[PDB]
């Protein structure tokens, strides 16, 4: 399985922090490079909430890509399909509900 | 006591579960109960349910806002009554206070049913004053699922639905009465409603019952009667004649 | 029904949704609806908004703060009635409030408009006192947006409905259609359903305006049909072969 | 002894965070493995609360085991049985219960 | 694109820090120094404010330039146009709007 089918919280932080070459010394002139061409990435930090039930579903999708294994994903924020990978997606299980803290990092290949 | 009309509340028991068996089993009975009587007045606790936030980013038409129903909780149940320590019934439930287990506790209403709720006594208070009648006042907390009333109710739907009417000649200024079945073998909890086919010739009232079919036009008239939402129907015929 | 000028809000009724399609498209019918009666009181939901800051460095006009329209709420609708644990209606309320989920409930007002909710139960309480007959009282916290009553200004009201029906021989293993006209000069808010009168000669299947008979058995079967709140109604007769 | 009997109250944190190996490659490009071959552990952070008579009973089973050697316990997220080893157990008395707060700790022995 | 259009609601932060060489001597004297030649350049701790529209037009333009590159703009501050840099720009994501905090640093280039 290929795509995050999924529903995310309202309130989810975007990172972007691009990746460019900075040389300065001191505090005298400075000159900044673009660096690499596919400056940034982006970094979205997901939060989820499910009944218990999908719980299990929803820890299976995550653990099966493993922290390899780039899945689809269309966030609420551009609506554009990316490719990000999971690694940590921390979870709490409440009487009646889970609550799941993913960070999604777009990638390339 | 008809549990299907509003009761006035004069009558309202209280009673408190003194066995060893399962109370939400049959509460009907007060065999292993202990009866809490000189009840100044009673307030029972109201069932509550928390939210959830039901917002998705990915939503569309995100203006307004929605939830769900989260955790249900059977509340505080309240009531004074008047203080005779000596006397049995006040002083379990000072040992309920006491030693604070959760104990099963039932009302009974004038309407032959009853609400058991299972909780432990959280607040026991009194009141002196000269001129009137020294009172205790007890709360208590239930805890789990109570059993209400409405669980225990029946419904009947054994097919019973008929139409039974003078299907006879009527002439102008005058009435005819109709009839429909309502024993499903005797017990029922439906309604029905009835209106005619054209509106042009005959009317029809639905007063308790008693279809009065209304001759206002001569011909040949046919009524439909419908019961519930279309589970069961008939259909009635009246001819009013020319004189 | 004049809802152009103010009414004394008498005869305010209270429905609860019961069925499978979209329950703000025809709320008018009181088709698939279950009445809730004997209401003692009745305070409607509170449309409310939160507000975003709207002041930025930049902007002249400093002194006087600015502000702006957010996300809106629909609000809790509260209602307390009379108490009777007995009849359909209160069990399904009770029902609606155990299992959770968000159901349409419509308000009518002697205005000819209905205002319909979509919301869960987050109170259930009592109130037990002598000399005064037992109310529930009942909360429904809103979710989404609802329908006004402002959003169906236009009501053509109808008034026409007529049945050309077959009303020919049924083969076995065949059915028939009834013709139904309903063009009181075209525009049309209203409904209907159609039913059988004892569901052993011939079976009537119901689904977009298309009324379709199917001969089980053979004899002269009648079929009645009833239209939106039961204000029209119709009777078609139809007759089966055995061979 | 084998098996945890006790529960667990409040909402547990259940952290994932599987380990790969990740190369950056230059403009936007990287390799990704699963670095491992038995999946990830994954990790409880538990915490419950007892009468003060029975929490001698928890603390002998939790120094029984003293922190090495794996006990069994169905956690209430998957309701799959699983070997766990405690190794801090943290634990805080009040007047007439005490809470315990530890940290499960997946093993495949 | 060169301007910078959107507005900064909260009030933000303007850091100057000046850089200067300073020796300390023995009985309380010292001996202070510009250090540069050309004055203190000042950031400023800048967070908008936006529909969920114009967020995906504020991302292409702070990416536009990503990290390197220099954009105009006048800060509600002095009204003085200088040319300023951003690095980073968090976003948060709402129901309705979206929340952006940025570092503009202000640069000679």
């Amino acid at each position: 399985m290929k795509t995050f089918r999924w529903k995310v919280k309202p309130g989810m932080d975007v990172a972007s922090v691009p990746s460019v070459r900075k040389v300065r010394f001191g505090d005298g002139y400075s000159q900044r490079a673009p660096a690499g061409l596919n400056a940034n990435l982006k970094t979205y930090s997901v939060t989820l909430s499910v009944p218990r039930e999908e719980a299990t579903v929803l820890e299976s999708f995550l653990e099966e890509h493993g922290g390899w294994k780039s899945f689809l994903w269309t966030p609420p924020y551009e609506w554009r399909q990316i490719k990000v990978t999971c690694a940590k997606w921390s979870s709490r299980v409440s009487m009646l509900r889970v609550e799941f803290s993913a960070e999604f990092e777009q990638v390339v290949n | 006591p008809n549990p299907t009309m509003p009761v006035k509340g004069a009558g309202t028991t209280l009673w408190v579960y003194k066995g060893s068996g399962d109370p939400y089993a049959n509460p009907l009975s007060d065999v292993d109960w202990s009866r809490l009587a000189k009840v100044k007045d009673l307030t029972p606790g109201e069932l509550t349910a928390e939210s959830y936030d039901d917002s998705y980013l990915d939503d569309e038409d995100a203006d307004w806002t929605a939830t769900g129903q989260g955790q249900k909780s059977a509340g505080d149940t309240s009531f004074t009554l008047a203080w005779m320590p000596g006397e049995q019934g006040q002083q379990a439930l000072l040992a309920w206070f006491n030693e604070g287990d959760t104990r099963a506790y039932k009302i009974r209403f004038p309407n032959g049913t009853v609400d058991v709720f299972r909780g432990w006594v959280s607040s026991i208070g009194k009141a002196v004053t000269a001129k009137e009648v020294i009172t205790r006042t007890v709360k208590v907390t239930n805890v789990g699922r109570p059993s209400m009333a409405e669980d225990r109710s029946t419904v009947t739907a054994a097919t019973g639905m008929t139409v039974t009417p003078a299907s006879t000649s009527v002439v102008k200024g005058q009435s005819t009465t109709l009839t429909v079945a309502f024993q499903p073998e005797g017990v029922t909890d439906k309604s029905f409603r009835a209106v005619s086919a054209d509106k042009t010739k005959a009317t029809v009232s639905v007063s308790g019952m008693t279809i009065t079919v209304n001759g206002v036009a001569a011909g040949k008239v046919n009524i439909p009667v419908v019961s519930g939402n279309g589970e069961f129907a008939a259909v009635a015929e009246i001819t009013v004649t020319a004189s």
